[PDB]
This record gives structure tokens, sequence and C-alpha cells, in this order.
């Protein structure tokens, strides 16, 4: 059961992709897909029961040696453990949804069968990189979700704002990609392994620690490096709904919960500039899925955070990754039926009533809505208030910063969420198209998300859940409070006169502008200098007349 | 102030561009319709007031401190119907123009099918 | 050598063939390049791993010309005779037919010499045919042609006296004997620096490369990229390093700076280039400074890693040079401005480009990921910032590289048909070849 | 020109003069650049100063 | 709705810029910079001064609390020490520069603890 | 309307023939002529290289300073190695007699 969660999405991507498509055509393509997720996620059921519960790892020898060159040894080698099988259940338990979700959503697309592969093949590199032993074949799974992002993301090519966002992605990637296989190097150097088991670090030289760090912030989407992620939405929804839940964004924190070779004043102050940066900016939005991608960016900003705060944080880090997963992807799709319904408009200023969208929709949005913004005895409210305590209780001065940084946050997500439900359903009704999907296939695809997130309060992710960290009532009871204050403001719908902010807020700080001239803009112009100065002029050498 | 094409406009379209534009950016700026259509009623009472004018200087004052005003407040996320240019619909998937034919290739001319030297 | 002999006579016997039976000509010249294929890879089976590090040798008496077979060499050799079919493929004269047949025997005796003076006579006898390859007169240029053959002897004629200057020394132009002698190793150095900084294309000494890349044919663009850049790697890897090892190591921080210098400002004048084959054609400059720097790194594995760089830029780089030869030569332009949704009309092309762009950037799953790998590893240990100026420049080469993909493969549908037959077989052993030594390089 | 009267005609032009940027802001933004993506290289430069400035440190007053 | 119409962009009529590769023409209308906001009037009609200017302030207003608490305030704020372990777990447990029981005040060798904690960068000789 | 083909295969030319035959040129693109012009400028820039005052001041601190950079950062290297390996001082080309090369049989 060990090696059918990892191999089997990618044989349905290959099924799907080859000339074997041509057989089958959309319809058996369709159920090709569910099929080989459904068979993944039951082995990632098993192998979850068996590692997490009764504690019991296991290590495959896949495909012998890669390749071995002095003492640099590479091998196609596999180890389930705790958080493998964590990540593994997470993992395909949301592809099977979005598969399930996608076969319906993308129906008229021409193309159809073409996206699920590529969807399976997305899944099946995540599989590796979570499930590999040594970091050259995580490395194969990083840049195989970095390649298939690109391939979804710019899906509908004949436009070229897609293929600009898809361009985007790979360029921003590619940076922390470098930085992230120069770590490697230091780390291979100084320890003599590249397998994780023998990767026990101390103290180290700081450039490990550092360029692992900014490698991580590069997938995850961290301060200087989210500039990609809300370009990302050109793509269609359920490759957002993977993108933002299981594959891709958790994979930076992933490897730094793994490694836990970090310095902790960088990861901390790094995380929480992310977590109030993306806070602000999805305050300021009102493309639909705009607000989701930046609320996506801020709770990553809290695990980074969790995980400077120790090993336990490291723990809670993960913990909040597995449960954030479920109601992400529920936000996403419920957020994609609620597009469907009104015409493909993705503005909140044309929505409004209970027409456009089906019944389970409206609850899907508003329970995975509830788990977001940490209410009491919901899933993320366990999580996310594990974070917040332990970033109370910490030691490091830095820290006090992080946690007020993290409390404004909480109610800034209160805000906009609760925003996104209030135009959504309650206002007025502002759009002209009424196209309400009750489609069997969506349906089922948000009830399993939700019947995840009731297993993650009956179930805990990890020992944490019920623990005590002992705080007084009025320190513990603060973030019910900054989620009631949120709720109260976004539903009486108050606005500021001061344009200058509000302006400078929507218009999300400028990061792209000062891109566009700061490195870019002169990238270009050193090339005009290499080329016509240098090799047409300096150096080129002419003829003899005669 | 107004672009070259604003610029470039008879009186009468420039300010009838200056109250549409006005009215569109209302809409940019609301949380509804239904927020849009009392600032829209007040646009109205603004341009209103100034119809009855003669003078030509007065007249300018007015209309560049409204275009001013409109190049101030244009709205870094405007609604646009996603089917248009600069909507999210735009340009999606668009019937294939004709591409033509070539039958059999490799069959015509064999033995002659390489690089001339 | 009873073998090559028979080799070459039964190659040789393209001319006598009357022009009329147009078939068995084409049969005859392509046979005459799979023979030694099967040859090359016979000796690949005889070769025993854990023996000397020189087999098969052989030498011809007191007319220098000696011969032996090491990894390096026999790596090489076996991509050469990979090549060579496929430019067979590509052509369609007897004239054609018989400059590839002679440059096959010159590139394949000169990889495996023994002999300084051997390889000076093996090597730049190929330059009277690549001036014709190149300077061909309907559809060729002169200037290109021109400034290739006048850059490879201008560094051949700096290396004849010191070749000489070595075998008065001592007595002889072999390598194992050079080796073991007491010669006066700086004016040796920068004779041997100076043909192999033009040969790989090193700056300020490689305007040559943009204009004879991009002139020559499809069949030449792939023997110029593959095979007759690595000829300076392995002069680097079999002459100079044994040869003249304290010059090797006092010229290390120039031969390290004209790396440096090469890598980061071919990269950015690969970003501005708006033809499709100046494209290809740059890009080449900066993966041989990568393997100028792992060579002269000396370091962990240096010799196995800079050779498998070679190996994995041998087998991506003629695909590339492949794919814009079918647009070219069915459209009839190599300009970016004239192809865009080449996707919808060339569905497999498409696939094809996009699988060997990944390739040529090094991702994961391509012979060039394992080879940048150990090629940084030799780097890094010298030196932690000589790698990190490697690692941080990745952005710039997937820039020009997604960059040039994106502007062909999609928009507008505009165009021509998908691929032949034949042209799908030209590229499939190179597309073999590249997941066999990205996968599973090695038991 | 089937479709100007949907989507707008080609009246319109582009308003950039493809030039290159100004010789002071090339300059400065470059340097910025080199200082923000190649910060390891100053990070042990100034590492070697601090150590051998120790070294310098031990030298004179050893031999006093 | 696949087939929806699109318009097409015009070829080029006039001599050509000499530095044309900066701005991406897919064959639809409208084409774009090579990268965005490079050239053409930004979103909002902002602009490069607006933002540095902005900034200027608001790059200080983030960084100011960070520096205050990292240099005015240390370990002894806490109303209680880090978690104790008996020797041989707590011996290992502070061998990570990582771990936060390096800011137990109450140790017996605190400060040699804290002087083992240091960031170097540079592996030494 | 053409045919190249017998029922049989056996490909025809049609020289003679009135329908226009389909070819290798068949998808040969249709020339602009200011695309033509632009390339063909592009490829002879060489002929507008003037020394003026820009061309000097970036060819002076971008080519020849990065170049120099390089050089400085070569030579930093090759010193930092040096010393982490327990070698003395060592002579790189115009640097006076002193050690190259490192002995196996030598414990340094
Ligand atoms: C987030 C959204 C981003 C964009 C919105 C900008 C909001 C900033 C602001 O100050 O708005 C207050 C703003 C008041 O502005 P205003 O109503 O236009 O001006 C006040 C009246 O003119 C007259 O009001 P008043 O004189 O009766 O007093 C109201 C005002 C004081 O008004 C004054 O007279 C200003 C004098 C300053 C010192 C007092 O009181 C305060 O703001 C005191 C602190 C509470 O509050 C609102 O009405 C909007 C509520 C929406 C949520 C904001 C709640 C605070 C959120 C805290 C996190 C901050 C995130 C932003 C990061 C910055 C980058
Ligand atoms: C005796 C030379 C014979 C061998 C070369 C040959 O046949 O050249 C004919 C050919 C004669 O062409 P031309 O139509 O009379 O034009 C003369 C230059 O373009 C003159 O154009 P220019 O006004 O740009 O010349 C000033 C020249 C500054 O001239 C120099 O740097 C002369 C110093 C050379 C002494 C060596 C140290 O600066 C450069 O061109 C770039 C710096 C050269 C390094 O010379 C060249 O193609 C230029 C020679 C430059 C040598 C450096 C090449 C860099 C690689
Ligand atoms: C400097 C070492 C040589 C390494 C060069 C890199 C080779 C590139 C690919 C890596 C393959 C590794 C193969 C390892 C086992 C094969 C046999 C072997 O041992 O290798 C030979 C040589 O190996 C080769 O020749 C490998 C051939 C690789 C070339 C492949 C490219 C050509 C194929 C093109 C595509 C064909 C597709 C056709 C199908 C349609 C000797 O090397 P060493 O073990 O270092 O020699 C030992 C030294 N001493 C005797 C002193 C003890
Ligand atoms: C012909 C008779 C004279 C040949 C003398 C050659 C002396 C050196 C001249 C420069 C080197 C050119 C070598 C090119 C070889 C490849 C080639 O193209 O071969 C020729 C023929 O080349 C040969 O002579 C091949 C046999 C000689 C080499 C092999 C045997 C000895 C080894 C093929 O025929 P075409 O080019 O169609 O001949 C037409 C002639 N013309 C260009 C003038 C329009
Ligand atoms: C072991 C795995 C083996 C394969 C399992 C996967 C195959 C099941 C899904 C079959 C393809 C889905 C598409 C499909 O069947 O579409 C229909 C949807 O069918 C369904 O009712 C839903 C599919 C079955 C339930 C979901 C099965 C997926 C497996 C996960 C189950 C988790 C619980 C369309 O509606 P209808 O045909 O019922 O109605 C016709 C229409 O009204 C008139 O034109
Ligand atoms: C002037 C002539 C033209 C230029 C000079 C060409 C010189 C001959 C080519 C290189 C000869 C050595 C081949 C490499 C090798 O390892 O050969 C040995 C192994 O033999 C082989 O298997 C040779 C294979 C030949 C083909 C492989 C490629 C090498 C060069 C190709 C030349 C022909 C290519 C034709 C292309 C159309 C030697 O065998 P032997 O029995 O003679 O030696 C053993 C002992 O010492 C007794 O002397
Ligand atoms: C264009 C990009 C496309 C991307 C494609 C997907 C991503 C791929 C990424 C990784 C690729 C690795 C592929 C390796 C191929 C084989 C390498 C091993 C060769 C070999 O002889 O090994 C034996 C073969 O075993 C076996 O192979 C098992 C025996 C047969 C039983 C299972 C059959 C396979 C079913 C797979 C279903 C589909 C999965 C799709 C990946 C195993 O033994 P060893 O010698 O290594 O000994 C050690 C343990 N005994
Ligand atoms: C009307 C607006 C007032 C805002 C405050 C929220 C309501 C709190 C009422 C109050 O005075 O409660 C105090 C809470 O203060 C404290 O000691 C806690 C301060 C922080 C609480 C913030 C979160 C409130 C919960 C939502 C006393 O607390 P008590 O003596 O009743 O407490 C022990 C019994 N559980
Ligand atoms: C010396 C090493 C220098 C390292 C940095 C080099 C960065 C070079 C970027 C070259 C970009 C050329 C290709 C290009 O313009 O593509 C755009 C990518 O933008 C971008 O790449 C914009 C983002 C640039 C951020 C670079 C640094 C990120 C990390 C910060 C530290 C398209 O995409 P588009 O911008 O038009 O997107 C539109 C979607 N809306
Ligand atoms: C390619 C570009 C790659 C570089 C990208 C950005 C890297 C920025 C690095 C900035 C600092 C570099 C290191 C400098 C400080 C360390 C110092 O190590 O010691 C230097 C180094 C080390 O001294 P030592 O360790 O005490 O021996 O000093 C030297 O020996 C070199 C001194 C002279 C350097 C310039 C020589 C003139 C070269 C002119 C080249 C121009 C040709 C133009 C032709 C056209």
């Amino acid at each position: 059961m060990f090696l059918l969660s990892v191999f089997f999405p990618l044989l349905g991507g290959l099924v799907n992709t080859s000339p074997i498509a041509r057989f089958l055509g959309h319809r058996g393509s369709s159920i090709i897909a569910i099929g080989c997720m459904v068979v993944a996620f039951i082995s990632s059921v098993v192998i979850y029961y068996e590692v997490v519960f009764m504690g019991c790892a296991v290590s495959v020898d896949v495909f012998g040696t890669w390749f071995s060159v002095g003492t640099f040894h590479a091998g196609w080698t596999f180890n389930f453990d705790l958080l493998t099988a964590n990540m593994l259940f997470t993992v395909t338990g949301v592809s099977m949804a979005v598969h399930m979700y996608a076969c319906d959503y993308m129906r008229q697309d021409p193309h159809l069968n073409l996206f699920l592969g590529y969807l399976s093949y997305f899944t099946g590199f995540m599989c590796v990189l979570v499930a590999a032993d040594n970091l050259l074949v995580m490395l194969v799974g990083w840049e195989g979700i970095g390649v298939c992002s690109y391939l979804l993301i710019g899906y509908w090519s004949h436009r070229l704002s897609a293929v600009k966002s898809a361009q985007k992605a790979i360029l921003v990637n590619r940076v922390s990609d470098g930085l992230l296989m120069w770590g490697v190097l230091w780390v291979w150097y100084h320890l003599g392994s590249l397998e994780y088991d023998l990767l026990n670090v101390y103290s180290a030289s700081g450039f490990v620690g550092l360029s692992i760090l900014i490698g991580a912030m590069g997938k995850s989407a961290q301060i200087l490096f989210h500039v990609w992620l809300a370009d990302a939405m050109e793509g269609p929804t359920p490759v957002s709904a993977l993108i933002h839940a299981a594959t891709l964004v958790t994979a930076g924190v992933y490897l730094l919960v793994r490694l836990h070779i970090h310095d902790e004043m960088f990861v901390i102050i790094v995380g929480s500039l992310t977590a109030f940066m993306a806070g602000v900016f999805g305050a300021t939005q009102s493309d639909l899925k705009r607000v989701i991608a930046y609320s996506t960016c801020s709770q990553l900003g809290y695990m980074m955070v969790s995980l400077g705060l120790g090993e336990t944080g490291g723990e809670a880090s993960m913990g909040h990754l597995m449960t954030h997963a479920s109601f992400k992807a529920a936000l996403f799709l419920a957020a994609g039926m609620v597009i469907s319904g009104n015409g493909g408009n993705q503005h909140i200023a044309r929505y409004g009533g209970s027409a456009h969208s089906a019944m389970f929709t409206m609850l899907t949005l508003m329970v995975a809505s509830l788990s977001l913004i940490g209410w009491p005895e919901l899933s993320g409210f366990y999580s996310k208030e594990t974070i917040l305590n332990l970033a109370a209780i910490c030691a490091d001065p830095i820290a006090d910063v992080a946690h007020t940084l993290l409390l404004l946050t909480a109610m800034l997500t209160s805000a906009y969420t609760t925003k996104l439900f209030y135009q959504c359903f309650m206002v007025d009704f502002s759009g002209s198209s009424v196209t309400p999907v009750r489609n069997v296939l969506p349906i089922l695809a948000m009830a399993i998300l939700l019947l995840d997130i009731m297993l993650k309060v009956w179930v805990g992710t990890n020992l944490l859940s019920g623990m005590l960290f002992f705080l007084p009532w009025g320190v513990k009871t603060l973030p019910f409070g900054l989620m009631v204050a949120g709720i109260l403001t976004a539903t009486a719908a108050v606005g500021s006169e001061r344009f200058t902010l509000i302006r400078f807020c929507g218009s999300r700080w400028g990061f792209d502008q000062l891109f566009a001239r700061s490195p870019v803009n002169p990238i270009f112009d050193l090339g005009r200098i290499t080329w016509a100065i240098g090799d047409r002029g300096l150096l080129s050498v002419g003829n003899l007349r005669a | 102030m107004a672009s070259e094409v604003v610029l470039a406009l008879p009186h009468k379209l420039r300010v009838m561009r200056m109250y549409r534009t006005g009215l569109k950016e209302l809409i940019n700026w609301s949380a509804n319709r239904h927020e849009w259509y009392p600032r829209a009623y007040a646009l109205r009472q603004e341009f209103e007031d100034s119809k009855a004018l003669t003078d030509r200087e007065e007249i300018r004052k007015k209309l560049e401190h409204g275009e001013e005003l409109l190049a101030r407040f244009r709205h870094w996320e405007p609604l646009i119907k996603p089917e248009f240019v600069g909507g999210t619909a735009y340009s999606i998937n668009p019937a294939q123009p004709k591409l033509k034919f070539i039958p059999n290739y490799d069959a015509m001319d064999e033995y002659k099918k390489g690089d001339h030297l | 050598m009873f073998i090559s002999v028979l080799l070459i006579l039964f190659a040789l016997c393209v001319t006598l063939i009357p022009e009329a039976h147009y078939h068995m000509v084409r049969v005859w010249s392509f046979v005459a390049t799979i023979i030694p294929m099967w040859v090359v890879t016979w000796m690949w089976w005889n070769f025993d791993a854990s023996g000397h590090g020189l087999q098969m040798l052989v030498i011809l008496g007191r007319s220098h010309l000696a011969f032996g077979i090491d990894g390096v060499a026999l790596s090489l050799m076996l991509l050469t005779t990979v090549l060579f079919p496929i430019c067979m493929m590509l052509l369609r004269t007897v004239a054609g037919f018989m400059t590839f047949i002679l440059l096959e025997v010159l590139v394949l005796s000169a990889l495996c010499v023994l002999d300084l003076l051997g390889f000076y006579i093996l090597f730049e006898a190929s330059l009277i045919l690549l001036f014709l390859l190149i300077g061909r007169a309907p559809y060729g240029s002169l200037e290109a042609a021109y400034k290739i053959v006048l850059y490879t002897m201008a560094g051949s004629l700096v290396l004849l006296p010191t070749l000489f200057m070595i075998y008065s020394e001592c007595g002889t132009t072999n390598v194992l004997y050079m080796t073991c002698a007491y010669n006066h190793q700086t004016v040796l150095g920068w004779g041997l620096l100076a043909v192999l900084a033009v040969k790989i294309p090193l700056m300020p000494v490689h305007l040559w490369l943009p204009e004879a890349h991009v002139a020559a044919p499809t069949a030449g663009s792939v023997l110029l990229a593959g095979v007759l850049l690595k000829l300076g790697g392995i002069g680097f890897l079999r002459f100079m390093l044994p040869v003249v090892p304290e010059f090797c190591v006092s010229v290390f921080p120039l031969v390290s700076t004209l790396c440096l210098v090469s890598f980061l400002f071919s990269t950015l004048s690969t970003l501005r280039q708006i033809d499709l084959k100046k494209i290809v054609a740059y890009s080449s400059i900066a993966h041989m400074s990568m393997v100028t720097l792992a060579i002269f790194s000396q370091s962990e594995f240096s010799a196995y890693s800079s050779s498998f760089l070679m190996i994995a830029h041998g087998l991506i780089s003629p695909a590339l040079f492949l794919i814009v030869g079918i647009l070219y030569d069915r459209a009839h332009t190599k300009f970016i401005l004239y192809f865009s949704g080449l996707g919808a009309s060339m569905p497999i092309g498409s696939t094809l480009f996009f699988l060997f762009t990944l390739g040529n950037l090094a991702f994961p799953l391509f012979p060039n990921f394992i080879a940048e790998v150990l090629c940084m590893v030799s780097i890094f240990a010298v030196h932690e910032l000589l790698a990190y100026v490697f690692c941080v420049c990745q952005v710039l080469g997937a820039a020009y590289g997604f960059w040039a993909f994106n502007r062909v493969v999609h928009g507008l549908p505009r165009g021509p048909a998908d691929v032949t037959r034949t042209e799908f077989h030209t590229v499939l052993p190179l597309l073999i070849g590249a997941v066999w030594l990205g996968i599973k390089p090695m038991a | 020109t089937s479709l100007d009267h949907v989507f707008g005609d080609n009246s319109n032009k582009l308003n950039y003069n493809f030039e290159p940027m100004g010789m002071g802001s090339l300059f400065i933004r470059t340097m910025v650049m080199v200082g923000v993506f190649f910060f390891p290289v100053f990070i042990m430069i100034n590492d070697d100063y601090k150590y051998t400035s120790f070294l310098d440190k031990v030298a004179a007053a050893k031999a006093a | 709705g696949a087939g929806a119409p699109v318009k097409l962009a015009p070829r080029p009529d006039k001599p050509l810029p000499t530095w044309y590769e900066l701005w991406w023409d897919n064959g639809y209308y409208p084409g774009q910079p090579a990268a965005d906001f490079m050239f053409g009037a930004w979103p909002g009609n902002m602009t490069e001064t607006y933002y540095l200017r902005f900034w200027s302030v608001f790059g200080l207003a983030l960084a100011a609390p960070f520096y205050y608490v990292a240099n005015f305030t240390d370990e002894t704020r806490m109303p209680m020490v880090p978690q104790q372990y008996p020797a041989e777990v707590r011996d290992v447990l502070v061998q990570r520069r990582n771990s936060m029981l390096k800011h137990d005040f109450s140790a017996p060798d605190f400060k040699e603890v804290k002087d083992r904690a240091k960031i170097y960068w540079t592996p030494m000789y | 309307e053409a045919k190249q083909f017998t029922p049989d295969g056996k490909y025809m030319p049609g020289i003679f023939s009135k329908a226009k035959p389909l070819d290798r040129s068949t998808q040969w693109v249709h020339k602009n002529p200011y695309i033509e012009a632009w390339y063909y400028r592009r490829d002879h820039f060489e002929n507008e290289f003037v020394w003026n005052y820009r061309t000097t001041i970036e060819a002076l601190w971008f080519l020849g300073g990065f170049t120099a950079a390089a050089y400085a950062l070569s030579v930093f290297a090759f010193r930092q190695a040096d010393r982490r390996s327990g070698y003395p001082k060592r002579q790189i080309l115009g640097d006076e007699p002193a050690m190259v090369l490192p002995d196996e049989r030598q414990f340094y």
C-alpha cells in the first residue's frame, strides 16, 4: 500500500496525457482520473493510521541509485515517517476532491483530459516531494511542482496575461531555487550525507539556514516573494485550490519543519511581516479570488512564525498546515461555484442574494470561513490558537512584536472574510446573470472537505490539542474578541476617508511596480550593454578594406 | 488632467466624457450598486449647477479642476465586464483560424529532402 | 586500426557511385556512418573499467599519431557516432555527404590521439571543410566562415611554436613522456590556453560562434554545437592539465575571471536576441564556461562532472537546433516576430521544444541537472562564492528560455504544420539518450 | 477592422520612445542590485577583515 | 464558452524602433510590455516617486518596534523561566543555536551558552 | 485541387500542370518589409558603434568594472582556499617565486 500513494497519481497523469486518452475521450478520462485519485487516497489513509498512530516508519528503496560520484550519493529512496504520512494524507485527500470538482467545472473546456492529466502530474510530484528521504529526490519534487504550476497557471495560453503570470511564477521561484541549491551544497559539504535522518545540526555556518530559508520563502510566498502568488489567479479555479491548499505553497514550510536548521530571528520577522502585509492586502481587494489568495499568504506567515518558535512550534506549524489545506480548498471551490453562478464575474460589487448559488455552496463558504477566522471549537480554532498562545510565552523579545502583528492580522482576517460573505450573499442583488450550479460532483467535492474539517476537530493532528499552556483569561480569549470585532466592522460596512492610505494599500504597496524597474529594466539594459557595446563594439574586430 | 485624446475633443463631448467617467469611477469606488445610486444623483446635481454658465474662463477653470479630480481618483482596480478588454474572460478559447494542411509530405520527392551543399 | 582503415575505405566509396542511382547513394552514405556507431559501442563493451587508464593502445612508429582510450574520449566518441547519422539524414547532395564523412574521420581520430602534434594535424585539418560548409554560396554567409576560420587559425598559430618548443626540449610530443619530463610550463601553457580558449567559446575570443553556428545549415549546427566545442574540453583534460600543471594552478584567477565574465555577459546578451537560432547559439557559451571552470577546479571528481556536462550539452543543444531547423525549413524564416501559437499548429514539435527547453535549463530528470549539480560540487570545494555566482544567476537563464518558448509557442496560431516521420526520427535518439542519462545514468 | 466598434480601434498609439534608461539611474540601480543579490560576498569579506584585525591585535600586544 | 470573439493585433506598417523587443505582441489586441509596469501608465496613475516617498516613512514605521525590543528589552521581562529538564536531557537540547532554552537566566551556564549561540558565517580554520 | 500521387502511390511532380502543387514552400511566410529591415539592421549593428560619452562611460563602469570585480573575487577565493588548506602564499602569474603544486608526500 505504501508505494500506491506516490506512483499512482503519476500513472493517472501518464494515462490522461498519452495517446491512450485518444481512445477514452473526455468521458473516459474523467473516470480514469477520479479512480486513480481514490486509490491513492485509500493508500494514504492506511499509511496515516500505521505511521502516525502506531508509530512504525517504513523505508523503501524504489529504483536503486540515481547518481553517485565521489562522496555525493543520491538514491531513488523513500521514507515514510510522521511528517511524510501527514503530508501524504493531506495532499491526496485534497487532490481527490479537486479532481472530482474539476471533472465537472472544466466540462465545457475543449482539452479536458489534458487538464486532468496536468492536475494528476502536479499531485504526483507533490507526493514525490514529501515521500523523499534525501535532498535530491526532494529537488525532483520541487522542480516538478514548479513545472506543473507553470503548465497549469498558463493553461489558457491564448490570453497573454495568463502566459505572463506563469512566466512570473517560474522566475520568482527560480531565484529562491538557486539559493536552495547553494544551501544543499553547504549542508552536504559540512555533514557528509544527503539523507534527512543523518542531517542533525546543532551549530552550522549561518549561510545554511539563511539560504534554505530564502528557498522556502520562494515557494511559501513570503515577503518580497509573494508577488507571483496573486497573479497565479489567471489559471482556472481547481488550479488555484490545489496551489493554495495542498501543493506548492506548503512545500517550503514542510522543508523548514523537516530540517529545523533555521535561525529564529529571520524566520520570526519574515513570518510576522508577511502575515501583517497579506492581512492588509486582502482587506482592500475586490477580486473574489485575490482576497482568498492573500489570506493564504497570511496563514503561511503564521506557520513561518510558529516554526520559528521551536520544536513544539514546528509541530504546531505542521498542524496548522494540515488544517489549513482543507478549509482553504473548500473556500476556493465555493468561490468557483459562486463565480459560475454569476456569469464568470469575479468582482464582489456585483453579487448579492441567495439565488445565484446552491444551498450547499453557501454552507461550504460559511463553514470554511468560520474555520478560517478561528470561531471556537472548529478546525482552525485549535491550530491558530495554539500558535498564538505559543507566541505569547516565548522568551525571545523579538516574538513580542510578532505576537502583536499576529493579533492585528487576526482582526483583519475576520474583517475581510466576513466582507466576502456579506458582499456575496447578504446585500441586495447587483449582478445580471443567475445560473446556479447544483451538479452532484462539485457538491460531493465540497462535502468531503467539510468532512475533513469535522475530522480535524474530532481527531487532532498531533498531541498538542488539549494541552493547556497556562495563560490568563484576558490573554486567552482576546483572539475571540478580535474575531468579533472583525465581524461587527465588516457587517457595519464602514469605511475611512483617508483615500491615500486606501489607494496605497489597495495597490498592494507598489511591490510589482517597484520591481518592474529596480531589477527588471536594469537587467534588460545591462543586456543591451553587453551585446551592443561589448560584442558588436569593444571586442569586435573589423575587416581590412583593399 | 485629461489625456491627449480627451484634450482634442469638442467641448460638448469633453463635458460628456467627464460626466461619464465620473459615473464609472463612482461605480468603482462604491461597495454595491445600491450604494452607487445616490452618489450618481449627487454627481448629476453637481453638473447641473454649472449648466447656465457663459464665461469661458470660469468654464475652463471648472473643467480643468474636475479633470484633475478624475486623474486623482482613477481606481487601481476598475470593474470591467469579463468578456471585454481588461476583463477576466477576454481571449481565453478563441476559435482557431484556418491552417493549411500538406498531405504525405515525406512521400513527395523522396531521396532529395535535405539541405543543399 | 585495420578496422578503421576498412571503415574509411568503405566510407570513401560514396564518390564512385554513379549519381543516377539516388536510392543507393542515400543508403550507402547512411550506412557508412551507422557502422562506426556499432564499432564504438563494441569498444565500450570491450573496455575494462577496473583496468588501466589507457586501453586499446596503438602507436604508428616514428610518425607521431598514437592512439588510446580513456573514459572522456570514449563518451565523446559515442556521442559523435550518434550525432553523425542524424546529420546524414539532413543532407541531400554527395558534396554534403563527403564533407561530413571527412569531418567524422577527423573528429574520431582527434578525440583519442595521444600525441600533441598528432592532435594539431588531425583537428585543424577540418578548417577548410568548415569554411566551405559555412560559406556555401546561396544560403550561407562568407563573413561567418571567415570569422570562424581566422579565429581558429590565430589560436593554432599561437600554439604551434610552443608545441615545437617542448618537442625540442624533451625529444617527443607523446603525452606519456611529456608529462614525465621537465619543461618550461609558462610558454606551453600560454599556447595551449590560446587554442583551447578559442575552441571552447571563452570571452573575448568568442565572436565567431554567433555568426558561424547560425549561418551553418542544420547538420552543420548539430555538428558544431554538439561536438566541436568539446574538443577544447578534451584538450584541457588530455593535454594541458597533465603536461603543464604548475601553469594550470597559476593561471586559475585569470581563467576563473574569464569564465565568470563569459557566463554572466553571454547570459545577459542572450536575453536581447531576436533570432531563434541566435538564442540557441548564445546559450552554449555559458554552459562551456561552467565546463571550463569545473575542469580547472580539479577538486572533487572534476573530470567526471565536466565530461558529464559536455555529454548533457551535446545531447540537448543539437535537438534545439533541430527544432529551429524544422521551423526554418518549412517556414523560410528564423525570426521570432513571424511565429506565434505553435502549440496549436505543431503540438508534437512544441512538446519536444518544451522538453528540450527544460533540459537546457538543467531541470531534473535531464542529464543537465545531474551535470550542473556535480559541476557546482567541484566548484564549491575550492570556494563557496565561485559556486554562488552560478547559483544566483539561474533566473537569468530561465528568463531567456521561457521568454523564447512563450513568445513562439503560445498566442495566435500561425505557422507550419506538425513534424513528419523523418523529423521525429531525427529528434528521437537524443530524447531517448536524455531520458536514460537523466534517470538511470550509471550502474 | 470588423471588431473595432466592439473592442476599440487602433487609433490610440503607445506613448513610449523605446529608449535606454538614463546613465545615473542605471548605475545606481545596478549598484543596489549588486549589494542585494551578492550579499554573501560582502559578508565573507567582512569576516576576513574582522579575523585579520584580531590577529593584528594579538601580534601587536604579544610582542611588547 | 469557448469560441468567443477576440480582436487581432495589427502588423507593423512603419519602421521599427531599435529596441522593439520590449513589447509582447502575441497576435491578439492588446499587446503588453515584456514586463508589466516597465513603461506605460501605472494603475491608479501612481508613480515611482509616490511609492518611494510613502515607503521612506512606512519602512521605518515597520522596522521601529523590532529594533526597540531587540536592543532595549531582554530575557528578564518574562514572568517565568523556560521549561526545565534533567541535565542529561537539557545538555543536548541547548546545543542547538535554534533553541529557546538559551534564554534561561537561572541556568548556571547562562552566559557560556549565550556566547556559544553567536551566529558565524565563514567557518574558520 | 492538385493530384500529386497516382492511386498506387507514385508521386508526380506536376511541372506542366495548371493546379498549384503543395510542396516544401507552401507555408513560407509572407515577408513584412519593416520586420526584414529591422532584423537586417540588428544583424549589422556593429556599424552603429561610436565612441561618444555614454558608450565610453558604460564600457568603463560595467564591462571593465565587473571584469575587475571578478578578478578581485577570483584572487580572494584563491587566497582563502590556500589559507583554509594549510598552504603558505602561492605564486599566481606575476607574483615572484613561491610555492606552486603541493606535494602528496607532505602533510599540510
Ligand atoms: C572520466 C570518466 C568518464 C565519465 C564521463 C561521463 C559519461 C556520461 C554518462 C555517464 C554514464 C556513466 C557510466 C558508468 C558505467 C559505464 C562504464 C564505465 O565504467 O565507464 C567508462 C566509460 O564510460 C563511458 O564511455 C560512458 C558512455 C556515456 C556516453 C553516452 C552518450 C551517448 C549516447 C547517446 C544517445 C544514444 C541513444 C540511442 C538509442 C536510440 C569508464 O569510466 P570510469 O569508470 O571512470 O573509468 C575507470 C578509470 N580507470 C580505468 C582508470 C580505473
Ligand atoms: C517527461 C517527464 C515524465 C515524468 C514521469 C513520472 C516521474 C518520474 C520520476 C522518477 C523516474 C524514475 C524511473 C525509474 C525507472 C526504473 C529504474 C530502476 C531500474 C531497475 O532495474 O530497477 C528495478 C526495477 O524495478 C521496478 O521498476 C519495479 C518492478 C515492477 C513492479 C512495479 C511496476 C511499475 C508500476 C508503475 C506504475 C506507474 C508509475 C509511474 C511512475 C528495481 O530493483 P533495483 O535494481 O532498483 O533494486 C532495488 C530495490 N529492489
